């Protein structure tokens, strides 16, 4: 009665870090 | 007379696990539940004298 | 004397929008009220499902 | 007094006008269909458990009603005299006529209590005689 | 603050982009637009039967007649500084039918 | 029976987009920890380090440092109890007076931008002579001066 | 009263739990509370004894096994003992009237001459205390002390009216505040510390009570009285000052809100410290000398406790408090 590929994952969502290029200047 | 002994004698050990149990948790949730348990104690133990004073002095004579 | 179903200021449909008050019209009311009150039980069967709706 | 399709008419005074009496084991089984969906209200995706605290004390009244409805028990009529009341026996006397004629309850008063209720005793004597 | 709490749904670990996420507006219940964003306690409503999504909980329900998640979009900043989507929808969004696989 | 002690208007944080450390027990609060990265390029490491030591145990803000990076920031008063060291890039900290009534001193800063990518979080690590400080702050442009722009189409 | 209790275990029994008190005033309306109270206890055995002879003396199965008969005399009427016992109570009532006329004057009076005047305000949900005037002998100047900020209290005369006008109650703001006193000597109390009022002993003190919000009341247990503060206690025809002779003894004493004020009622607890009137000097001038230093670096030039002994501040979290140790430690 709940669907079966609904899981919660084993990840911990530790922080991915983002970033953009940066212009050469 | 009558049942008033046992209806007493079966609250002062409930009104017994009341008490103990009151000094035993701490002040929490379940303290409440302990006064429930004592207080049930104390009215078994009223009700046994009540019953011991309608023996006494019956006003409902004929059964 | 009475305004009924003021169009004017609904503006035109389009499936991305919605009101707070959407209900259908009043003798319309109970089949509305019926799938506000099922408890979302739904059937899952392998490949298939049954929906809450039926 | 006649029973008319298993109602009598003292329960339900026009029971030959139409529909009166749904059998015991229909309610019973109307109770009992109610109680279960009652119950499977509590298996959706709420989380909070107040919604659990309403469903489960009207379905313990649910079941309570239903099983008093169906043992019905009784109790007996206690056969007890607490005062002056008296066992069922009695007879009551008609305390006001007895006033207004001297008679029964009110008869054979001495002569100072007549005159204690304003009534000359000149008046009454052929009466106790 | 909010986006520390967030429960990841198993295969959609990578679809956020930092405090950016991206749910179907769609309802899975009757399909009427969700839209309904409650901003402190996070849970997306639907006003037609008031079903109940956690945003933080990968957008499950928690209340009212839907009983399966709002898919979720992958999402990503292009060459130029603009949000673009990084995938397609994994999950068939939309009220469900008979054929659809849970 | 919204009225308990979970109650929602109860658990409520800011409409702000900077974070924050510190319960009512703690020493030293920082509220409204966000970095900021106008349009321009230029960036800085907005914040409000609240000093509430019961101990009366005046603090001087040693350093802070956005994923190790440095920020450079200057001036800094002590802050003895119940004082407020408001943190903003310049051009945003001329925005709003100092008040001569009151324990707030205003203080600039400005760092480098290695890179840092607008929506996403970056830890943010102060240093204080009694201690060190950690919370993960978002990235976010300034706020606009309220009502003087338009949407443009090119 | 002037005259004191009986004393001993049945003085503690006529106290009943009232505290000893720390003022004259305090002392009077002990000693009336506990002659009252021995009076009462008269009152209340005699006619517990006789619903007792009720009980065992006057019941029906002894006078029926004595011969009685079924009835009573049947007596209706006796008019010179009603009359009697209808002048009792009248000369009972009458002569504590007297008693309480006197103590209540003694109490009210406000002819005390106060060498200190504290204007205390009360908000919801906490108490901020402002020294108002000291007499020369504990100033700083060696002439007296006056506290009213010049600015501050400014604002709050020009807050009276005309905020681009609306002037609905009788002419002024609604949000008037010109009943408030501003002075530059303010402790002001917060949910993470309880606010302490520092006091000498062996002085007539004055108390200037007001309001910011819905009404609160001043309640020293201490000094067995208490008052209730009110916005605009001018336009309530309220008096919101008053005064005590002195203080008779220093120490540390809990004193709180007694009026049904809002959510946060129990919450709203502050101290009332007294301390040596030498050491009062230096407080004052410490507080005047440097402002920017708090009251707990003040109690510490002192050298007593920086926060409040009496009463910890509670906890401010509404699930933690549920194990019953809702006391926030200040240090
Ligand atoms: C008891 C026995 C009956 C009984 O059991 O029911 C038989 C039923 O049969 C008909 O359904 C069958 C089957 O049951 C369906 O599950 C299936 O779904 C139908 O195919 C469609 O889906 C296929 C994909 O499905 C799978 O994937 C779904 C997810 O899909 C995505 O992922 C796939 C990966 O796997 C991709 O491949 C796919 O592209 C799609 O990907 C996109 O989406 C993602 C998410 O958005 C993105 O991420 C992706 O990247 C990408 O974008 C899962 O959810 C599913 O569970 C499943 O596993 C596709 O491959 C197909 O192309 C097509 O779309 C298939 O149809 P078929 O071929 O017709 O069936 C064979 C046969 C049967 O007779 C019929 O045709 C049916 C009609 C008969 C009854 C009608 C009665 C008359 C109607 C009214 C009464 C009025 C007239 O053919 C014939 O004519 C036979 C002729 C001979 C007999 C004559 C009669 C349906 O019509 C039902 O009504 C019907 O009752
Ligand atoms: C074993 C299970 C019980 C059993 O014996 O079942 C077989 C048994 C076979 O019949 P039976 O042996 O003669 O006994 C019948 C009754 O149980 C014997 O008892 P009874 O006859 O007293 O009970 C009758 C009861 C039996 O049925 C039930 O109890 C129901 C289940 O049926 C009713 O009370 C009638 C229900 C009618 C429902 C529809 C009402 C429509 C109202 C419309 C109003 C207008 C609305 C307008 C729209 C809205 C706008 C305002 O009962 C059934 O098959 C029926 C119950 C299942
Ligand atoms: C008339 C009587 C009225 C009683 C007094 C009114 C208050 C009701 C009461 O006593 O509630 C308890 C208090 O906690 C409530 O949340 C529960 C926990 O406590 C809390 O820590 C958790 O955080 C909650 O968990 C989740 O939920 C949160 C939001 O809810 C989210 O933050 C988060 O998801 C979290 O994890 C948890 O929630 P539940 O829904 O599980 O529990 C409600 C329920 C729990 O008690 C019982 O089971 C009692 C069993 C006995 C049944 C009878 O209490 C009630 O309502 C029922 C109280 C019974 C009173 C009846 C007396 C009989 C009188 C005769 C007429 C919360 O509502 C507080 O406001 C409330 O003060
Ligand atoms: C609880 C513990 C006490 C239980 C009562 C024990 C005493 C008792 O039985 O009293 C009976 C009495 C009825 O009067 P009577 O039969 O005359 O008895 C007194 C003279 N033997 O009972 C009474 O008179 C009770 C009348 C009410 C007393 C209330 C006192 C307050
Ligand atoms: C008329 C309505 C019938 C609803 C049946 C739902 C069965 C289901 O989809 O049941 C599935 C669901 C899981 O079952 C549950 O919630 C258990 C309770 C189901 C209803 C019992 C009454
Ligand atoms: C408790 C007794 C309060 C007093 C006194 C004041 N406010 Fe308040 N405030 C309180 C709560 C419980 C909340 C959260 C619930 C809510 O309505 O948001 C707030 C919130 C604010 C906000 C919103 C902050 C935001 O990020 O949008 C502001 C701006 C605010 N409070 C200001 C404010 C001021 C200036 C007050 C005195 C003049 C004031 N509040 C009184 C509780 C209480
Ligand atoms: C469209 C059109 C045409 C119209 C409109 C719409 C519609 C269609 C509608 C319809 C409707 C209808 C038909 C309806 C119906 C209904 C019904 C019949 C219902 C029924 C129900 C029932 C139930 C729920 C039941 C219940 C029961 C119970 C609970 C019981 C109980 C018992 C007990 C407990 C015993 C004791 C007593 C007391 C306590 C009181
Ligand atoms: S359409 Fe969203 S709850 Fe039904
Ligand atoms: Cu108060
Ligand atoms: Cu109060």
């Amino acid at each position: 009665c709940s669907p079966p590929h609904q899981q919660d994952s084993p990840v911990q969502r530790t922080n991915e870090i983002l970033t953009t290029s940066q212009n050469p200047t | 007379m009558g049942k008033s002994f046992a209806l007493l004698v079966l609250g002062a050990i409930i009104l017994a696990g009341g008490v103990w149990y009151t000094i035993e948790v701490g002040y929490s949730v379940m303290a409440i539940v302990a006064a429930l348990i004592m207080a049930a104690g104390g009215g078994i133990i009223t009700w046994g004298l009540a019953v011991a004073a309608d023996v006494n002095s019956p006003t409902s004579h004929k059964i | 004397v009475t305004t009924i179903n003021a169009i004017w200021n609904l503006g035109p449909y389009n499936p991305s929008q919605v009101s707070a008050g959407s209900q259908p019209d009043v003798y319309m009311l109970w089949t509305d009220g019926a799938a506000r009150v099922m408890p979302a039980w739904e059937l899952y069967l392998g490949n298939y499902t049954i929906p809450a709706v039926f | 007094p006649e029973i008319y399709r298993g109602v009598s008419t003292l329960d339900e005074p026009s029971a030959a006008w139409g529909w009166h009496g749904l059998k015991r084991n229909t309610i019973q089984l109307a109770g009992w269909i109610s109680v279960l969906f009652m119950l499977g209200y509590n298996f959706g995706n709420h989380k909070g458990h107040v919604e659990t605290i309403w469903l489960l004390v009207i379905t313990a009244l649910l079941v309570i009603g239903l099983l008093i409805h169906l043992f019905e028990p009784k109790l007996s009529q206690v056969r007890t005299i607490t005062s002056r009341n008296k066992p069922v026996g009695h007879v009551e006397p008609d305390w006001t006529y007895d006033q207004a004629t001297l008679t029964g309850t009110w008869g054979n008063l001495t002569d100072s209590q007549l005159r204690s209720v304003n009534i000359e005793p000149s008046r009454v004597a052929h009466l106790r005689a | 603050a909010d986006a520390e709490k967030v429960i990841e749904r198993e295969g959609q670990e990578s679809f956020h982009y930092g405090d950016y996420y991206a749910y179907s507006k769609i309802c899975t219940h009757i399909g009427c637009p969700t839209s309904l964003y409650e901003a402190q306690t996070n849970r997306i409503l639907c006003p037609c039967h008031q079903s109940q999504f956690d945003a933080l909980h990968y957008g499950k329900p928690v209340f009212g007649p839907a009983a399966r998640a709002l898919p979720q979009l992958p999402i990503t900043v292009d060459e130029e500084g603009y949000l673009i989507a990084a995938g397609n929808f994994i999950e068939p969004l939309g009220p469900a039918f008979w054929e659809r696989k849970s | 029976c919204s009225a308990g002690q979970i109650t929602q208007t109860s658990s409520q944080v800011a409409a702000v987009d900077g974070n924050q450390a510190g319960s009512a027990n703690d020493p030293v609060l920082v509220r409204d920890v966000t970095v900021h990265l106008t349009t321009d390029g230029e960036a800085g490491v907005k914040f409000t380090a609240i000093n509430q030591d019961t101990s009366h145990t005046s603090h001087t803000l040693e350093s802070v440092t956005v994923d190790g990076e440095e920020v450079e920031l200057d001036d800094a008063e002590p802050i003895e109890r119940n004082c407020s060291l408001v943190a903003d890039i310049q051009s945003e900290l001329d925005l709003i007076e100092e008040p001569e009534v009151g324990c707030i001193q205003h203080v600039a800063t400005s760092l480098e931008n290695p890179g840092f990518a607008y929506g996403g979080v970056v830890p943010v690590e102060f240093v204080f002579d009694t201690g060190a400080i950690t919370i993960d702050a978002t990235v976010s442009a300034p706020v606009l001066e309220s009502g003087v722009e338009n949407r443009e189409v090119g | 009263c002037e005259v004191a209790p009986p004393g001993g275990v049945l003085g503690d029994f006529l106290r009943m739990g009232w505290p000893d008190g720390i003022t004259p005033e305090a002392v009077a309306m002990g000693n009336f509370w506990s002659w009252v109270w021995v009076a009462a206890w008269i009152i209340g055995i005699i006619m517990w004894g006789l619903f007792l002879t009720a009980i065992f003396a006057w019941g029906a199965k002894r006078a029926e096994k004595r011969g009685e008969g079924e009835f009573p005399k049947q007596l209706q009427y006796n008019v010179p003992l009603e009359l009697v016992l209808t002048i009792v109570p009248i000369i009972i009532v009458m002569v504590l009237f007297f008693f309480t006329v006197q103590t209540q004057d003694k109490v009210t009076a406000l002819d005390k001459n106060p060498e200190v005047t504290v204007d205390v305000t009360a908000y919801q949900w906490n108490w901020k205390f402002g020294y108002s005037e000291i007499d020369g002998s504990l100033a700083p100047g060696g002439q007296d002390y006056q506290g009213s900020d010049p600015e501050r209290q400014a604002a709050a005369e020009a807050s009276k009216k005309d905020p681009s006008g609306d002037n609905p109650i009788h002419g002024n703001s609604k949000s008037d505040v010109s009943y408030l006193e501003f002075n530059r000597i303010e402790t002001l109390g917060t949910t993470d510390e309880i606010p302490v009022m520092v006091l000498p002993v062996n002085t007539p003190i004055e108390f200037n009570l007001a309001s910011a919000d819905v009404a609160h009341s001043f309640w020293v247990p201490e000094f067995l009285f208490k008052r209730d503060a009110y916005a605009h206690p001018e336009a309530n025809k309220s008096q919101r000052v008053f005064q005590i002779e002195e203080i008779t003894e220093e120490g540390a004493f809990v004193g709180r809100c007694a009026e049904m004020c809002g959510t946060y009622h129990a919450m709203m607890n502050f101290e009332l410290r007294v301390v040596d009137r030498d050491s009062f000097a230096e407080y004052i001038s410490f507080r005047d000398s440097n402002p920017d230093a708090t009251n707990a670096q003040a109690l510490e030039h002192i050298g007593q406790a920086p926060y409040a002994t009496s009463t910890s501040p509670f906890v401010s979290d509404r699930t933690a408090t549920r194990d019953g140790e809702n006391t926030q430690s200040n240090a």
